[PDB]
């Protein structure tokens, strides 16, 4: 039985860690708590295998950018999300987070995730995003951003809907297994 | 009372670890340099990236970043 080393990256507040309270527990948290660093192991069976799935949350807040790196070393798969109710947590995955990877780790698999699908058409979403003159994610635009940095895969998915979250996982040990 | 901190080593990968408030730095950074496998701990002090010292540990912050130093 193999381990894996899945590390889930992403601007502040996109959803990285109900993500994996999502999948972890079937839980939603009541408010937003900043990570700093975190740690969650899970065994999960994909394709009839079972693999030690090491999964390092991390943080998004500028303030912990270079303690964020320090975790990377040695990462089998990155996670890289965005939300789908934040344009620019989307822009920032082709400028900042995939250059960001890729340097420290290059040629270390990168799935995308759409997190907060829900919020896609929910009317105080759009009507908030209208005002600056945008609209949530599309799933075209998002095939154009994997497509882009060449993630392995792009899916979208809703912690608070139970939507997903286990084939995002299932994705991250398949791109590396 | 416990703190999240990474501590940096040159050449090798940081450790990032939850230090437990109520153990002396003397029992941490011998755990500290028992993971990069150096011997003589007690020649080691934690400096951030200024040095922590028993009198000042509780200032330090989740998330700050120290490193494992060769002492004076
Ligand atoms: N509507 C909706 N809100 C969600 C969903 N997932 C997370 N959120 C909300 O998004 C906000 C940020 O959640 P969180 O998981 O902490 O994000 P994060 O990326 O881990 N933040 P950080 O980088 O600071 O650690 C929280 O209020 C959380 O409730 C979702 O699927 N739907
Ligand atoms: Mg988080």
């Amino acid at each position: 039985m193999q381990s894996i080393k899945c590390v889930v990256v992403g601007d502040g507040a996109v959803g990285k860690t109900c993500l994996l309270i999502c999948y972890t527990t079937n839980a939603f948290p009541k408010e937003y708590i900043p990570t700093v660093f975190d740690n969650y192991s899970a065994q999960s069976a994909v394709d009839g295998r079972t693999v030690n799935l090491n999964l390092w949350d991390t943080a998004g807040q500028e303030e912990y950018d270079r303690l964020r790196t320090l975790s990377y070393p040695q990462t089998n798969v990155f996670v890289i999300c965005f939300s789908i109710a934040s344009p620019p947590s989307y822009e920032n995955v082709r400028h900042k987070w995939h250059p960001e990877v890729c340097h420290h780790c290059p040629d270390v698999p990168i799935l995308l995730v759409g997190t907060k699908k829900d919020l896609r058409a929910q009317p105080d979403t759009l009507r908030r995003l209208k005002e600056q003159g945008q609209a949530p994610i599309t799933p075209q635009q998002g095939q154009a951003l994997a497509k882009q940095i060449h993630a392995v895969r792009y899916l979208e998915c809703s912690a608070l809907q139970q939507d997903g979250v286990k084939e995002v996982f299932a994705e991250a040990v398949r791109a590396v297994l | 009372d416990i703190v999240k901190v990474a501590i940096e080593w040159p050449g090798a990968n940081a450790q990032l670890l939850e230090i437990d408030q109520k153990r002396p730095l003397a029992s941490i950074i011998k755990e500290v340099c028992d993971g990069w496998s150096l011997p003589n701990p007690e020649y080691y002090t934690l400096r951030y990236a200024l040095y922590v010292t028993e009198q000042t540990r509780n200032d330090i912050k989740n998330g700050t970043i120290l490193q494992l130093a060769v002492s004076a």
